[PDB]
């Protein structure tokens, strides 16, 4: 009964998928499913501004959490 | 208010990043699952309020040496209650970057 | 407190019905230095921001203009006295000083309940902002303001089953503030007007000449101005200095008369998309002020 061979697919993997299924890595603030993707500002004073769209119906609202760090 | 960044942007490696932020996960008490190598679900239980969130993590290449930590969350299914599924989605992720993170 | 179309119309509809597609919310950390509170609200073109007790895990208040003013008001008074701690205050240390023994909670809407529930929670705790707050999610999904309620109201409801009270004046209807009404000259300075907006708890001062005439109006609106500053010391100029920082072109002021229908009213306000008409004679001496809040309470109970 002969040994078995195993034949390992690595590079499928071998670094991290590119962006763009046209997810915007910059917004300079409608806008297709960006929803529930976390953004934000470059930290300034101590302070950490996270952002993100979610949706409630058919209502859209941008939260912006000003979080000391 | 001007400039907005999907995630946040590292040129550590992918390898270094993903297992950062796995020790990240385990030192904060979140549970997770690993899809891909570059692809993380995770799931926090709310030590005040009981509840739970859920969250996901994905690294993509933007150069040929800068990685986006993407992070996205996860829907479930008169004085108010605790929770705020949006605002908990936000300390998750603020979490996570403090802890396995530093501003370079 | 009767059967108007207005009363018929506002307790058909939710509060859902009102919020814009795509809005956005401010929401500040308790933790967070009142300073960089203030210079965000201006920076983001917003004039309230729920708050958050990372500790709590819930939304436990508002952090709006009129806190900038007594915050303002409280700095100005102890600077004189050598105390600077104010600024460098959290909005949760800020809070325990001025909330002393007052329990005062968030008060807030289910997006599932009726547009007659916001107006009678707006005018009862006297207030200016409801966040409206999911149940399920517990999220905040938007702030509802007596200028919006009366835009919907002005909009989808029919003009021609019209209540006869709606032809009748400012005057008989006796809807606005026509007695102690809180004014200031071309030359008061700013300082004295914050303590006028906080001893008097009113959010407009108009701008009187020397015959009582009325020649601008200095609002609360205009007071997050101070906060683009890295100095506030401009606080001893001048009303009218303090107006020129204004953000366009100014028409005049709006003002209405007493013996206008409140049809009329409701239109011009709707229209200017103000808070506010100074109510005045024939020689532009001011007589009174028309708000949104009156308005509002006058559709509620039946124009009264
Ligand atoms: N929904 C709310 N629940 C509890 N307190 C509130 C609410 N909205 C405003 N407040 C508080 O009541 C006071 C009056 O504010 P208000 O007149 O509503 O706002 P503005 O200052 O924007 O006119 C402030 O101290 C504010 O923080
Ligand atoms: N009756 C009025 N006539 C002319 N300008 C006004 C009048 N009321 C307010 N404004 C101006 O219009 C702007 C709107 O502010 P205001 O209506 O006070 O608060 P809100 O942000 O709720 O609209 C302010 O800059 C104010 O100076
Ligand atoms: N400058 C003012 N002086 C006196 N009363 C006012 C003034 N501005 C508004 N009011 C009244 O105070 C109440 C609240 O108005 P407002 O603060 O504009 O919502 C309403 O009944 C107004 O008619």
């Amino acid at each position: 009964g002969q040994e078995m061979y195993a034949f390992r697919s690595e590079e499928r993997f071998k670094s991290p998928p590119i962006l763009p299924p046209h997810l915007l890595q910059v917004i300079l603030n409608p806008n297709h499913v960006m929803l529930n993707h976390l953004y934000a500002l470059s930290i300034k004073d101590s302070v950490m501004v996270l952002s993100a769209t979610h949706r409630y119906k058919k209502k859209y609202v941008t939260t912006l959490l000003y979080k000391p760090i | 208010s001007m400039a907005w960044h999907l995630g946040i942007r590292s040129q550590s490696r992918p390898n270094d990043i993903m297992a950062e932020v796995c020790r990240a996960i385990k030192q904060l008490d979140y549970e997770w699952k690993v899809v891909n190598p570059y692809y993380l679900r995770v799931r926090r239980k709310n030590p005040v309020t009981s509840t739970f969130s859920k969250m996901s993590l994905q690294l993509y290449q933007v150069d040929s040496r800068t990685y986006l930590l993407d992070f996205r969350s996860i829907d479930d299914e008169v004085a108010p209650r605790p929770g705020s599924h949006t605002i908990e989605f936000f300390e998750m992720c603020a979490n996570l970057i403090k802890n396995s993170c530093t501003v370079n | 407190s009767n059967s108007s179309v207005y009363t018929t119309f506002m307790k058909s509809h939710r509060c859902y019905d009102l919020i814009p597609t795509s809005s956005k919310l401010v929401v500040f950390d308790t933790s967070l230095q009142v300073k960089k509170a203030f210079f965000a609200l201006v920076t983001n073109g917003v004039r309230a921001a729920p708050l958050w007790d990372s500790k709590k895990q819930s939304f436990v208040g508002m952090l709006t203009i009129t806190d900038f003013i007594n915050i303002l008001h409280r700095y100005y008074k102890s600077a004189l006295v050598q105390i600077y701690e104010l600024e460098e205050h959290k909005i949760e240390t800020w809070r325990e000083v001025y909330l002393q023994d007052s329990f005062k909670p968030l008060v807030c809407i289910s997006p599932n309940a009726s547009l007659f529930d916001a107006v009678s929670s707006l005018i009862r705790n006297k207030i200016h902002r409801l966040p409206v707050i999911d149940p399920e999610s517990g999220n905040t999904l938007y702030i509802l303001t007596h200028k919006r309620i009366l835009k919907f109201l002005k909009l989808f409801i029919t003009e021609f089953p019209k209540p006869e009270f709606m032809s009748k004046s400012l005057e008989e209807l006796q809807i606005g503030t026509y007695a102690n009404i809180a004014m200031v000259r071309t030359t008061t300075p700013v300082y004295v007007a914050l303590g006028i907006f906080v001893q008097h708890r009113v959010s407009a001062l108009p701008v009187v000449d020397e015959k009582g005439r009325v020649v601008d109006i200095y609002s609360k609106f205009d007071v997050i101005n101070l906060a683009a500053e890295k100095t506030y010391n401009n606080l001893d100029v001048s009303v009218t200095k303090a107006l020129q920082h204004r953000s366009h072109y100014f028409e005049g002021v709006l003002k209405c008369y007493l013996h206008e229908t409140l049809e009329a009213i409701i239109n011009r306000l709707v229209e200017a998309e103000v808070h506010r008409l100074v109510v005045v004679d024939e020689h532009d001496v001011v007589k009174g002020i028309v708000s949104l809040s009156d308005i509002l309470q006058a559709l509620v109970l039946t124009g009264g």
